[PDB]
């Protein structure tokens, strides 16, 4: 009984360590990279919106100068 | 030549960021140079970024602090920014604007060259084919440099890129088995880096042949925009008129691109990625593409830009656009520097577009292409095997994966690892490459044909 | 444009359309496995899936990639392309048949057994790309690929 | 491959943070399961 | 009628991308039409985007290249864009602006209609309940269309949305237990797509019922603003006045939205998400919402737009606002297409908001709704299990999860996958759905009431 438990636990340990390593070396780093990319691209959207609004504000100022 | 006395305007009409918008300027010229006597007698300089009607948006190089509207006097030089150039520039130190800081006299011009230079008519541009033996194995064996190639050293803050650049300068030579002149422009470099490079060039006898432009970390930011252009203009005077073989180094093109971003933001030009101007590709190309060799002229301008990849992120706009413009990149790696491999050239993302023609039969040796390609493949597979054993541990690897890991270890230990003063010939580098390719049975060298293998593999 | 060109493929290279479909299926299957094997390791692979992985690696390394600055592969006529693909997909079919016929037996053929027995044939399939279209005529290259096909059709018979 | 191939958005950022924490919870639970199996395996070897 | 002479101004005051700003115009009328004689006789058309005092901001449909101040003569037609319509528009091919390109004569007006279309009273709009047997099982069984529904085909660059739309066009008909006229507004479709659609409509002998408005890729890019309005105006004439049942296809609402973006940027309006004008929701609603039945009238307009989702992002403004306005989207999926599953309809992110009231006893069959819900649920669970299988491998999966995976496989193989020339009646689609549900035991079909389980499950 001891030997059978030992062998089966050996298999279980190998599989579980392979799962844990798979997660922490593939799945989690993949998600972390995707999160970094998402944050950067959202910063880009915000920057573009900022530029467009800045441009609109400048054009409104120029309109004030054109009217006055 | 200008015989007409030049107009001095006090008619400033605003000051915003680095921009002095003059008004009542008479026939203002685009990209003209303006000299500003500030109220207190400080003389600054600047360039007319825009002309409209009578206005003139003079971008001041040294910044605008202290500019009084009614008391600043801007005299219009009447010409574009022309740098005096003479061969006596070799063996000097200049600040970012070309003013001497070695306590030597101002350059006695042999000519005045438009700092922006001109494009070389591609039809009369020779294709770089002579190989520069940089001595670094990771370069000569897998990224070999040609003479005239624009090849930056991508790096990150704190890495040995200073040491690598000094090593390339102190053992560059042709594979024919005459000295290089060097023009070294530095931007945003700290005093430690300036001392390192100056001390290195002086410790070697090369200082007679080097011409430094320095814009240290606390010198004006907008002046970094023109420092590369001064350096390349001197390089062009030496290479295409004096026929020297000039190697140009441009330190911290990141500290340049950020000057570009500063000016472009003050101008509110359309931004690209991460805020950098929309035309940074064009500007970086105006710098880099001043390289290569010219029909009928014996000189050449190698370029080795150095740049700090922000956050080590090779998708960052500076390294990305520099990658699209330049002829390769030598990539310097933290994951090796932290292991204290020197030089930490991580070949796998490195590239040299003129290796394919700079190597082969009658130039270096005839196995060179196959050896380089096979080392690339074996290194890549070894890295993949490491990433696999990170999941499945030693037990699950087959003998072939163990072979690739053995190759990877002996490759980073023998091929990349190199003495900071060690000067390996291309033949020695190729032989060390073979010692590693022999780690494998022939059939695992899938990238090498039989004619090559049967001749070189055995010995 | 693939659907527009078959009207011409079926009357100049009649085998090429099925060869192409099988090549794409093989690369898709290897892609699907790649995610599993990366997380789980090759112990879980079926014996036909090992053949799929190894044939896909053969196709990627030695049919797809093409060193464009070498006298043998700067140019690659379509007779050479379709010949290489035909040999590789024929190898794939023979290996899968060898596995599916002996999976139920005591004479079980495995990728390891095929690898050991045909280390030469696999290297020939790997070095097909080095045949030179001009230094070696079209007839010579087609003959050599036919001879490699014969060699494989003999090796598999002798294996089984 | 490097990225999960979800398209940038605040919704995507939320989903990715949820998924990262899910994978970290999986890591912790499986590591504890491995520790239980390892303690039992060591005990069983000693006996 | 308008008896007064038209005023013609040589007074152009500006040219700016697609716009032409006039000045000194007498009492401008917003949305007025203008005929611009360019210097060389070329005659273009345009619409007054805004008026202000004496100014008008024309939007030239055929573009502004070649326009100049001081010689371009803008004739102000004095009325909003009234297009001709006639029943014999069926069997014609018109360019983007409704001019003929089939070498037949211009449309001898049976009446003149404002391309905007007079809005219909929600109190006397009928509810569409007659299901269209599109033949595509991925639609009839799970996202069925009803005669009057606005049901766009979301898709992406490279997917077979053209093939799907052509199949729907040539197969659609009422459920058996009224032959569609087609009005097809091609916007920004390349020549290959336009010729595919045209050749298919001729091949199926349908040309006597098809009215094509082509605005090819190379046609001017402001004309595709009014091309869909022309198409829907002709559709309304055919449906609400001639009493015909009309199926409107709009080939690329994304090309339309990008024409809108072009105009919005040219006007420098405050831009919404991703640069598109803020009023895109309203402007797309005026296009989509011209579908549906109406009391008294016997005709109807079915509407099947087609959307290219940029980067396949269904949250991009075009698909997002189209999903707000239209009664549910059919969704063509790259992950299926790359597996070579035609039609690549992904049934999870697609719905038909009028399906629920267009199926059931006497209309299609008693089990239709239950089969649809259960197939959807089983498919969703199968996709979740498929995601899990990659992580935990097929050993850790329960036999129920394996049942679900087999159902997913055979569901894509039998139910979705379909011959391009095969029209599965709704009854056949339901039988094929049951064939899959009977993979599961009755206990696991939780979304089917016991009555409709017992009646149909065992047969």
């Amino acid at each position: 009984s001891l030997q059978t438990s030992f062998v089966t636990l050996d298999e279980a340990i190998k599989i579980t360590n392979r799962r844990v390593n798979a997660i922490e070396h593939v799945i989690i780093p993949r998600i972390e990279r995707t999160l970094a990319y998402i944050i950067t691209e959202l910063d880009e959207r915000e920057r573009e919106e900022f530029y467009r609004l800045k441009k609109i504000q400048e054009k409104k100022k120029i309109i004030k100068e054109k009217s006055e | 030549y200008l015989s007409q006395p030049r107009l001095t305007y006090k008619t400033v009409s605003g000051v915003n960021g680095p921009l002095v918008i003059l008004d009542h300027v008479k026939f203002p010229r685009y990209a003209e140079i303006v000299h500003l006597t500030l109220p207190d007698g400080t003389k600054r300089s600047g360039q007319v970024l825009e002309v409209s009607g009578s206005k003139a948006v003079v971008q001041v190089f040294e910044g605008t602090s202290g500019i009084d509207a009614k008391k600043t006097s801007c005299e219009f030089t009447g010409d574009i920014l022309r740098t005096p150039v003479s061969e006596d520039m070799l063996g000097r130190v200049f600040n970012g604007s070309g003013k001497p800081i070695d306590r030597g006299p101002v350059v006695l011009a042999e000519d005045f060259l438009d700092i922006m230079g001109q494009p070389i008519n591609p039809q009369c541009r020779i294709y770089p084919e002579e190989m520069i033996q940089t001595g670094i194995s990771a370069i000569d064996g897998m990224n070999s440099i040609a003479r005239g190639q624009k090849i930056p050293i991508f790096s990150a803050a704190g890495l040995p890129h200073n040491e690598i650049a000094a090593q390339i300068c102190r053992q560059a030579g042709l594979v024919k088995k005459e000295n290089f002149a060097i023009v070294f422009a530095a931007m945003g470099v700290n005093m430690e880096t300036a001392r390192f490079f100056k001390s290195d060039f002086e410790e070697n006898g090369s200082m007679d042949n080097v011409c430094l432009f320095l814009n240290l970390a606390n010198d004006p930011t907008i002046e970094r925009i023109i420092t590369p252009r001064l350096a390349l203009t001197t390089a062009e005077f030496l290479a295409y008129q004096c026929e020297k073989h000039v190697l140009v180094i441009l330190t911290d093109m990141s500290s340049y691109a950020e000057a570009l971003r500063e000016v472009s933001a003050a101008r509110e030009e359309v931004p690209g990625r991460r805020g950098f101007p929309g035309y940074m590709y064009t500007d970086l190309a105006t710098i880099y593409e001043r390289a290569g060799r010219v029909e009928g002229r014996n000189g050449s301008i190698t370029q080795i830009p150095i740049l700090t990849m922000p956050n080590d992120d090779i998708t960052h706009p500076i390294p990305d656009l520099t990658g699209y413009i330049t002829e390769g990149q030598i990539y310097v790696d933290r994951q090796l520097h932290n292991r204290q491999i020197y030089p930490p050239i991580n070949v796998l993302p490195s590239l040299s577009r003129l290796m394919k023609s700079a190597i082969g039969e009658g130039m270096t040796r005839k196995d060179h292409a196959d050896v380089s390609n096979q080392l690339y493949a074996c290194y890549a597979i070894g890295k993949d095997v490491q990433a696999m054993k990170a999941v499945v541990g030693e037990e699950a690897l087959t003998s072939d994966d163990l072979l690739y890991l053995e190759f990877l270890q002996k490759f980073e230990k023998n091929f990349i690892t190199q003495g900071p003063y060690e000067n390996r010939t291309v033949y020695e580098t190729l032989d060390i490459g073979w010692q590693l390719l022999r780690i494998f049975p022939k059939e695992m060298l899938k990238r090498i044909p039989q004619s090559t293998l049967s001749e070189f593999y055995p010995r | 444009y693939m659907r527009a060109l078959d009207e011409y493929y079926d009357k100049h290279f009649t085998e090429f359309v099925p060869l192409r479909t099988k090549a794409k299926e093989i690369l898709q299957e290897e892609e699907d496995l790649a995610e599993i094997v990366q997380l789980v390791g090759k112990a879980s692979l079926a014996e036909t899936d090992k053949i799929t992985l190894e044939v896909a690696k053969l196709i990627k390394d030695d049919f797809l990639q093409q060193n464009g600055y070498t006298p043998y592969d700067r140019f690659c006529p379509f007779y050479k392309t379709v010949g290489m693909l035909s040999n590789m997909i024929s190898f794939y079919d023979m290996a899968r048949r060898a596995v599916e016929t002996t999976a139920q037996s005591d004479n079980k053929i495995t990728w390891s057994i095929i690898r050991e027995h045909m280390g030469e044939i696999l290297y020939k399939l790997s070095s097909m790309k080095f045949k030179d279209p001009v230094k070696d005529g079209e007839a010579k290259i087609k003959a050599d690929y036919a001879q490699l096909l014969e060699d494989m059709q003999n090796a598999f018979r002798s294996l089984e | 491959k490097d990225r999960i191939e979800i398209f940038p958005s605040r919704m995507a950022q939320t989903i990715m943070k949820a998924r990262l924490k899910g994978a970290q919870t999986g890591r912790n639970l499986l590591k504890k399961k491995s520790d239980a199996l390892t303690l039992r395996f060591r005990q069983i070897l000693k006996k």
